[PDB]
């Protein structure tokens, strides 16, 4: 099928310049229009650019014009969006896109990359275990938790036991307050699981190279 | 500039029936050549939006034939029928007729189900956090319905704290329930000064911790 | 003219009707080959688009379409062949028939009718009209039908695929078809236009190159050159205007084609993006309709050719149908048995229908018995030859009735009467065939014993015994190989082999000596006893032994009786008897170097025309690609508008480039041709006369060289440069772009490029209708038809229609057998090359689908390689066909250089030599011998000598052709003798100045010649490098007694005289010749036949100016009339170039010699 894979982005300061490149494989890339679409944290969507196939036609909405350039390198099937002068509002998730014959603009979306534009030093999160009072025997189950606080930017990863625990997980969306993010996750395991074998909370904050595994103990 | 507005934003629907979304487009969106060029998109919770219809009547190759679409001039609609829990997400309209291109506001879907009480759980602050001068008590309200639920924090029983940080997950695709966490954040000193705090979900659902550590 | 359409195909068997029907069906099928190809291609493009957008099925589908293409290929192969060959065959046969019958009809014709039309024009007319008819009938009709089919198939395909786009292209189609017609006409007629432009000059060139010896005698070479320069300027201006117009029209045609591409693709993108039509369907419709509307343009050369054929056909079928009053072959003619010699003429009045206003004959009555030798005496002008021609029924008398032995000629067969009258006319001419055949030309079945008897009667066996090939000697043209006496003796034998019943001699011993004339007359009296005989001669030695002598006067036979009867009658005959008792070089551009600017610009535009083919591919490919790729609508609309604009811009710059290339190279050709014609003409005027003697150089070869070689040098240089440049651009760029984009396909198409180029060339030659090699070769068989009518002597001697009609047919039979082989070979060559185009279309696109399949190259690339290479090759072919052959033009430039750098013996511009300030006027010839450079074996002179003093009227009397004008050409520096010594007042002429001797003297020519200008100027002609006063003009006109005829004429001194004074009479033009010589005031004056055609009162008024002006100047008069000879000072008589008698006239009258026989001839 069509594999689209974005890379670049991350954290940048206003007036800054970044380069997002989306490697595209499987569909003779040199013959398809390619667009770039964006989605903001308010959950709205917008359009950010298109570029014709191996050609010079580029389109832009008024905002991004003059500040955003779009290009494609067919030698390796790559698509590069180069942003500059980043206003504080372009914080967003950027998806590549492909063009479907029979005129259906965005057919196959690649995976989104996250770009954050704000004047704030990368803050590492504080990971705290969450357990009941001395391992309370609740019904026939035990609910554990993990609390990451004081983290920025938003991209953060949380798994239980390197991904072993996935059946009873509840990762809650991060809430922003005072230029710092707070996120939490729960996991529900039977009473015969946690006190016997310890559960560990795996947290990764790429922007500060933070990676910590906090075991949940009673 | 064309502005696209979807009438129904929160369209909750019973499992098994037919649900319809309606998007109204100004300026009678019509390309020069003669094609309306209005498309719909679906986005599942935690995934990248995908194509449903590349035209008002045409359906993208790979879409169940229960998704129908119908549209005349400056008005368009989408009829989903036989709602199935895999059809839960957000629905967007895109128009490429005019020289700028604009997605409409998202519309959210909801699989109507029966009521369900949350499995409440309260957690005292960790020792490490108390060492750094903070004390955050976290309460989990997992797998309930509907989303409209209150949570009250009660320190020393009588007090009602209000500096809490709530967070809801989107409706789960398996059981269609909701989950929320309430994190009451106070200082280590204000916390060491009391030892009676609970978490009430609203005949409420009470949960409390006798002491800070055990 | 344009009548009897069905009659032109009158000479058509059944097989040719079959050939024509089958050929036209094959034509229509050929015509439905291009359109269907465009349909298949328009579907293949849909397949490539869909499969690319997705493609493992691609290859398989393309296999199918490859079959389809190959299918059509084979079809268009067979149809093509059957068309061309068959039509050619039809034309071939018909032409042959027409040819063979035409000459037959030409052979039999009343002699009066023959007088009305020129021999040269008629002879040319046969061949040229037949070639024009054949050009029509052969292929123009088949190509018309092919074009008609291609057009209708195109429009129907265009209307079934999609009707809206084909409506639009119908809307702009008239302008397209008219462009095609104009362009085709131009390419076909570009070579013809030049021949029409140059004609006015060519006339004057021909006049003055004809009368070279005269104009040289008058020094008026410079003035003549001026006239020629004027006509050249006019020809240059006409040619330049025609070049501007041809090239503006071709430029506009290209601009229109490119604007049509731009319109069609703009509208085609509106449709495709609207969803109505696919891209391959737009391609189908557009190309079918464009090609169908270009086919209409090709029809016009075919329709024009047919009109021409009809025109020439009318004038040839008139000559065929024309039934003369007197036929040469009659089956109804009554033939007699007991043929006894008896002649009856009574009240015979007849006049020549060439000049019917004058009546030479006013009735003659004669009765001649058998064995009666009748001689007729009288001065030249009564018509002895007229009676001879009246005898053989070459005409009919307007009054009375003639009869031979009782019954009249008017009811009896003509051929049977013509065979039994052996006649020898005034001049004999030996045919080219062997002497055995010539003597055999009397009758059919003669053996060599009768031949030997007849030649021994003719006493012409000694010179047969001395020369090799005693019965196998091929005598040259017009009896030039042998002497005149041998000629007339063998002509007597040629008459005698018929064994006739009535013998008629007309001046049978004109140039014959004594003993041979004697033995011939003895032989004539040897065979006169069984036959009737009539002898006409000037020598009275063969007349005195006749039966009856008679005398003409004003056409009426006045005196009759025997010798002694006319003796006692004391008439004119009594007075007569009383008085009697390689290397070629590349220096053909070094002469046009001065024009290098025009070439540089012309090379530049040249490259640009060549470069256009690749650009048009790169955009064409790309434009189709705008619908192959997967983009949004707006990108497709913008890129299609951009490439349509590029189509418009390519058209505008094509217009500008074609106009400039044409205009510049065309003015280069014009200027080169002008300068070459002028310089060659100048060097021809300066050239000596002996050079005009040589048989290799003739009056016509020079005119033909002037009008062809000077015109082909421009081709040899300019066209070569422009062709190599256009082609190198158009093919180098194409093969390089194709090498870059995809090499696998480019090798496969490079393997075929040769055949596509050759196919373009072959199609260009079909359109250009290049003249047929077969007739060009067959020219060898035309000299028979030329000679067999030119002679008109044996044809009169014997009807000879069978012998020469059959020799012509037989010589014609050999090229006919070659013409059919040519028709088959050329049909096959045409069919194979076109079929190869279609198969190339299949194989290229199949290999391209395999390549696209394995992701080696895109579809735009296979399309760009196809266009830029295949059609680049076809354009290489067409443009290399337009180029003239380089070998012909290179040899021709070498010929022109040979003439230009030729050095003349007797320089005419130099002033070096002996220039004395004074002279006296005495001339002294001693031991002068002269042989003609064209006749090195025959000496006309044998060491003459002469002494002339001041004012000595020196008469020169002799036979016709004894060196009479030779002494003139020896004086006027025409031919310098090999031996002898000439002293001009003790000053040798070989050391003096060349133009001083030609400036001093002045002569009247042997025949008066007049330039094409006014009579006052024409009479004045004679003095140059001098302000010509009109008082001397009117004084000379009064002294020559021409002032009356000039002052009588309207626009008296501005009256335009035609070529060689053909408007006014002979005595007047001879008189104005006298007034031309008179303005020279020569101290040495020569007269050559001053009274050839002049009245008796005009001879005195001419001679009075001479006698009053003979003092002071040496005068030398040569004439046959004794009136100016009696009053001469000294008289010289010649005999085979030897001075026999000289001195005073009384001394020659005292000692009776040959001058006594000369003087006393008609006096008393
Ligand atoms: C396989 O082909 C065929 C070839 C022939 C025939 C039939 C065919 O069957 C079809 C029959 N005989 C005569 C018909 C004919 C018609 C026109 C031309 N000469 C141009 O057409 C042309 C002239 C330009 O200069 C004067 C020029 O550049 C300025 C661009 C020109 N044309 C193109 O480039 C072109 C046009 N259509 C194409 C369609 C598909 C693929 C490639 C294409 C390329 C030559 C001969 C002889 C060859
Ligand atoms: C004094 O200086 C010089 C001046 C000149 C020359 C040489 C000179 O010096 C030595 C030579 N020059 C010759 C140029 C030339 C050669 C051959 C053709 N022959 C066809 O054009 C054609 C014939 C068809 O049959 C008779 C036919 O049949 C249907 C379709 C034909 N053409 C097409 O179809 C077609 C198709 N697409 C086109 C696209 C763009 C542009 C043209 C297109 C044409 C046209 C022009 C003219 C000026
Ligand atoms: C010169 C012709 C008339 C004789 C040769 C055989 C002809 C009749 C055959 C050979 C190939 C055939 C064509 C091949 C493919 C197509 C495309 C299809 O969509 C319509 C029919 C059509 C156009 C066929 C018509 C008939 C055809 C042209
Ligand atoms: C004198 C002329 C008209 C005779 C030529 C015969 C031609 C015109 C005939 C013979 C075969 C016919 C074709 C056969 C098949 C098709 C396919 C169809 O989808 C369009 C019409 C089309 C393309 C026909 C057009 C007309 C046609 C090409
Ligand atoms: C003298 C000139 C105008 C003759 C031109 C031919 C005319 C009669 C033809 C050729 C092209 C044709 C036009 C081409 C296409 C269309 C689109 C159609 O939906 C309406 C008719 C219309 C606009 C046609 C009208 C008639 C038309 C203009
Ligand atoms: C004979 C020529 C030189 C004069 C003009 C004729 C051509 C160019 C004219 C005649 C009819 C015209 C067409 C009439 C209608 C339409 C339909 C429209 O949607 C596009 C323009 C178009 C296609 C016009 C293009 C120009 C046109 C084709
Ligand atoms: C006389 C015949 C040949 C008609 C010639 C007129 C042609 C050349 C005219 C008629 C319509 C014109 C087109 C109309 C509009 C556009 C859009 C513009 O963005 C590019 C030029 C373009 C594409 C024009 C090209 C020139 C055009 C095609
Ligand atoms: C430049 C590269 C890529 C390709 C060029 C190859 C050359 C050698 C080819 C391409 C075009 C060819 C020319 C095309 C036509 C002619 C005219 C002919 O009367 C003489 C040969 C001549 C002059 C050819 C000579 C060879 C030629 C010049
Ligand atoms: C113009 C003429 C002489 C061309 C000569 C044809 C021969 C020599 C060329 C032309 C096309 C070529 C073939 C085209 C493609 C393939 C498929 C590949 O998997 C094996 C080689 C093979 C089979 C090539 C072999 C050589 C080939 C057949
Ligand atoms: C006429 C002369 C100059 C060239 C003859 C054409 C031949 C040699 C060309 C045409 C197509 C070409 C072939 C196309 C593809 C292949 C397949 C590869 O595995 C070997 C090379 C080979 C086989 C190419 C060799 C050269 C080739 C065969
Ligand atoms: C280096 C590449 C171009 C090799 C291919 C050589 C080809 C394209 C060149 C070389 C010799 C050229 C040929 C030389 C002779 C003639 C005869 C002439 O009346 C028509 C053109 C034609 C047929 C030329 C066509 C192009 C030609 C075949
Ligand atoms: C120029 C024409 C007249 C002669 C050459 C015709 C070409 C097109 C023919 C001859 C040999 C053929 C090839 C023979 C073998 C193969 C290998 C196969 O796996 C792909 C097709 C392919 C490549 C064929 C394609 C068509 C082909 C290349
Ligand atoms: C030159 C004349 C006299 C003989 C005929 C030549 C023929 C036999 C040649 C010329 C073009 C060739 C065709 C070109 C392409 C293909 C497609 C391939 O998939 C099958 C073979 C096939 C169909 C070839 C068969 C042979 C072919 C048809």
């Amino acid at each position: 099928e069509v594999i689209l894979v974005e890379s670049g982005g991350g954290l940048v300061k206003p007036g800054g310049s970044l380069k997002l490149s989306c490697a595209a494989s499987g569909f003779t890339f040199s013959s398809y229009t390619m667009s770039w679409v964006r989605q903001t944290p308010e959950k709205r969507l917008e359009w950010v650019a298109t570029i014709s196939s191996g050609g010079g036609n580029t389109y832009y909405p008024d905002s991004v014009k003059g500040r955003f350039t779009i290009s494609r390198d067919n030698a390796k099937n790559n698509l590069y969006l180069q942003m500059s002068s980043l206003r504080s509002e372009d914080t967003a998730l950027y998806y590549c896109a492909r063009y479907y014959r029979y005129e259906a603009w965005f057919a196959s979306w690649g995976q989104g990359t996250l770009v954050t534009v704000s004047a704030a030093k990368t803050t590492a999160p504080s990971v705290y275990p969450l357990a009941p009072v001395c391992g309370d025997t609740t019904g026939s189950s035990v609910t554990l938790g993990c609390l990451v606080k004081g983290y920025f930017p938003e991209p953060v990863t949380l798994t239980w036991n390197s991904g072993s625990l996935s059946s009873g997980v509840h990762t809650f969306p991060a809430v922003l307050q005072s230029d710092l993010y707070t996120l939490s996750s729960s996991v529900t395991v039977t009473s015969s699981t946690w006190p016997s074998q310890s559960i560990t909370c795996n947290v990764a904050h790429p922007a500060s190279s933070t990676k910590v595994d906090k075991k949940i103990e009673p | 500039d064309v502005l696209m507005t979807q009438t129904p934003v929160s369209l909750s629907v019973s499992l098994g029936d037919q649900a319809s979304i309606s998007c109204r487009s100004s300026q009678s969106i019509v390309h020069s050549t003669g094609n309306t060029y209005l498309e719909w998109y679906l986005q599942k919770p935690g995934q990248s939006p995908k194509l449903l219809i590349y035209k008002i009547s045409n359906r993208f190759s790979g879409v169940p034939d229960r998704f129908s679409g119908s549209g005349s001039g400056t008005d368009f609609t989408l009829k989903i029928s036989r709602v199935e829990a895999e059809d839960l997400g957000v629905y967007y309209c895109f128009q490429a007729s005019h020289a700028p291109r604009t997605f409409g506001g998202g519309t959210k879907l909801e699989i109507k189900r029966a009521d369900a009480a949350p499995t409440v759980s309260i957690f005292p602050p960790s020792s490490e956090q108390l060492t750094s001068g903070g004390a955050s008590v976290v309460c989990f309200l997992n797998n309930f319905y509907p989303k409209d639920i209150n949570v009250k924090w009660k320190i020393d029983g009588s007090e009602r704290q209000n500096g809490v940080l709530n967070s809801w997950t989107d409706q789960d695709s398996k059981d269609s329930t909701y989950s929320m966490s309430s994190t009451l954040t106070l200082t280590k000193d204000e916390y060491e000064r009391h030892n009676s705090y609970t978490c009430e979900a609203t005949s409420p659902i009470v949960k409390s911790f006798n002491r800070n550590e055990c | 003219p344009t009548v009897s359409v069905f009659s032109m195909f009158r000479y058509s068997n059944w097989l040719d009707k079959l050939y024509m029907v089958v050929g036209t069906l094959a034509a229509i099928i050929h015509g439905a080959g291009l359109p269907l190809m465009m349909l298949v291609f328009g579907e293949m493009t849909d397949i490539f688009a869909n499969a690319g957008n997705l493609f493992m099925n691609l290859e398989e589908d393309m296999t199918r379409y490859a079959y389809y293409y190959s299918g059509i290929g084979a079809g268009v192969l067979v149809a093509a062949y059957i068309q061309v060959s068959f039509w050619c065959l039809a034309a071939g046969r018909q032409i042959h028939k027409i040819r063979k019958q035409f000459f037959h009809a030409i052979m039999r014709q009343e002699i009066g009718w023959f007088d009305v039309h020129d021999v040269g024009e008629l002879n040319t007319r046969l061949t040229d009209d037949v070639s024009k008819i054949n050009e029509g009938i052969g292929d123009k009709i088949g190509m018309f039908f092919q074009s008609m089919a291609t057009f209708f198939t195109g429009f129907i395909v265009g209307f079934t695929r999609g009707w809206k786009l084909t409506l639009v292209i119908l809307a702009i189609s008239p302008v397209l078809g008219l462009s095609a017609a104009v362009w085709a006409k131009i390419l076909s007629s570009f070579t013809d236009k030049e021949l029409l432009a140059y004609a006015k000059a060519g006339a004057v060139a021909e006049e003055v190159l004809a009368a070279i010896r005269t104009v040289i005698a008058f020094g008026g070479q410079k003035k003549e050159l001026e006239r020629y320069n004027k006509n050249l300027e006019e020809a240059k201006r006409i040619g330049i205007k025609k070049a501007i117009t041809a090239n503006i029209s071709i430029g506009a045609a290209f601009l229109l084609i490119y604007a049509s591409y731009a319109l069609a693709f703009w509208y085609g993108t509106t449709l495709v993006l609207s969803g109505e039509y696919s891209i391959g369907q737009v391609l189908t419709v557009f190309f079918s309709v464009l090609i169908g509307a270009f086919s209409v343009g090709q029809a016009s050369p075919s329709i024009e050719a047919f009109a021409n054929a009809r025109g020439a056909a009318y004038e040839i079928f008139k000559i065929i149908d024309n039934k003369p009053s007197i036929d040469s072959y009659s089956k109804s003619g009554h033939k007699p048995d007991n043929i006894k010699g008896n002649l009856e003429f009574r009240n015979v009045h007849f006049s020549y229908p060439s000049r019917k206003e004058v009546k030479i004959l006013k009735g003659l009555n004669l009765k001649v018995q058998s064995g009666q030798t009748v001689a007729l005496v009288g001065n030249s002008g009564c018509g002895k030859s007229t009676t001879v021609q009246l005898m053989q029924r070459l005409y009919d008398p307007t009054e009375g009735m003639v009869s031979v032995d009782g019954q009249d000629i008017r009811t009896i067969n003509v051929r049977f009467l013509r065979e039994i009258i052996g006649v020898v006319s005034q001049e004999p001419v030996l045919f080219a065939t062997t002497i055995a055949e010539n003597i055999r030309y009397g009758r059919e079945n003669v053996t060599m014993d009768e031949i030997e008897k007849a030649v021994k009667e003719a006493n012409a066996y000694d010179f047969i015994m001395k020369l090799p090939h005693k019965f196998d000697t091929l005598v040259g043209e017009r009896g030039a190989q042998l002497s005149g006496g041998q000629k007339q003796r063998i002509a007597i034998a040629r008459a005698l082999v018929r064994n006739p019943k009535i013998l008629l001699l007309d001046e049978a011993t004109s140039a014959l000596d004594t003993e041979s004339e004697a033995v011939v007359q003895v032989a004539l009296d040897k065979a006169r006893k069984g036959r009737t005989t009539i002898v006409i001669a000037h020598r009275l030695s063969t007349v005195r032994n006749a039966d009856v002598i008679a005398g003409f006067d004003d056409g009426v036979i006045v005196e009759k009786g025997n010798h002694d009867e006319l003796m006692k009658e004391k008439g004119i005959y009594f007075k007569l008897v009383t008085m009697q008792t390689p290397v070629s070089f590349w220096r053909i551009m070094k002469l046009n170097l001065t024009e290098w600017p025009y070439f540089v610009v012309g090379v530049f535009c040249a490259i640009i025309n060549g470069g256009l083919q690749p650009a048009f591919a790169i955009i064409f490919s790309k434009i189709i690609g705008v619908f192959t790729r997967i983009d949004d609508p707006e990108t497709k609309r913008q890129n299609s508008n951009l490439f349509s604009l590029l189509f418009l811009a390519l058209g505008i710059i094509s217009f500008i480039t074609f106009f400039l290339q044409g205009f510049t190279f065309g003015k280069a050709g014009e200027i080169l041709t002008k300068r070459l014609r002028y310089m060659v003409f100048r060097s021809m005027l300066r050239q000596d006369v002996s050079w005009f003697d040589d048989p290799k150089n003739t009056t016509g070869a020079l005119t033909t060289r002037l009008a062809n070689d000077a015109a082909q040098v421009k081709g040899a240089i300019g066209s070569r440069l422009a062709v190599i440049t256009q082609n190198i651009a158009n093919l180098g760029t194409g093969i390089i772009i194709s090498f870059i984009y995809g090499w696998q396909l480019t090798l496969l198409l490079l393997a075929i490029v040769p055949i596509i180029a050759i196919a373009g060339v072959v199609e260009m030659k079909m359109l250009s209708g290049q003249a047929l090699k077969d007739k060009k070769e067959l020219e060898g068989a035309g000299k028979i038809a030329t000679e067999a009518i030119e002679n008109f002597r044996t044809v009169v001697s014997l009807t000879q229609e069978q012998k020469f009609e059959h020799m012509y047919a037989q010589s014609l039979q050999v090229p006919y057998r070659n013409s059919l082989r040519k028709a088959h070979i050329f049909g096959i060559t045409f069919s194979f090359t076109q079929a190869m185009m279609y198969f190339s279309y299949a194989g290229c696109f199949r290999f391209g689908a395999y390549l696209v399949a394995h992701k080696l190259m895109s579809f735009e690339d296979v399309l760009l390689v196809f266009s830029a290479v295949v059609f680049g090759a076809m354009a290489v072919g067409q443009v290399s066909s337009f180029a003239p052959d380089y070998a012909k033009a290179k040899i021709s430039a070498a010929h022109i250089i040979m003439i230009i750098e030729k050095t003349p013996l007797i320089d005419s511009y130099s002033t070096e030599g002996l220039m004395p300030n004074t002279l006296e006027g005495n001339v002294t010839f001693g031991e002068v011998v002269f042989n003609y450079p064209t006749r090195p074996d025959i000496p006309v002179l044998q060491g003459l000598s002469l002494e002339v003093k001041k004012g000595q009227t020196l008469a020169l009397v002799g036979s016709s052709g004894c060196g009479k004008s030779t002494v003139v050409q020896l004086l006027e520096r025409f031919y310098d003798p090999l031996a002898g010594k000439v002293l001009l007042d003790g000053k040798e002429i070989k050391r003096l100045n060349v133009q001083w001797l030609r400036a001093h003297l002045g002569i009247v020519s042997q025949e008066p010649i007049l330039f094409d200008c006014s009579i006052a100027e024409n009479i004045a002609y004679g003095d140059n490098s001098r302000v010509v006063s009109q008082e001397e003009i009117v004084r000379a006109a009064k002294e020559a007694n021409i002032h009356a005829f000039i002052e009588s004429l309207p626009n008296k001194y501005s009256t335009k005289v035609g070529d060689k004074g053909t408007q006014l009479s002979g005595g007047q033009k001879q008189r104005i010749a006298i007034a031309r010589a008179l303005v020279r005031q020569p101290h040495i004056l020569l007269l050559d036949e001053a009274t050839s055609a002049l009245d008796t009162e005009s001879e005195k008024v001419v001679q009075e100016a001479l006698d009053k002006a003979r003092e002071g100047r040496t005068c030398i008069v040569i004439a046959h009339r004794l009136s100016t000879i009696q009053n001469a000072d000294l008289i010289v008589v010649f005999q085979n170039g030897r001075v026999k008698e000289h001195g005073t006239h009384q001394q020659l009258l005292a000692q009776k010699g040959i001058y006594f026989s000369m003087v006393s001839v008609q006096a008393g």
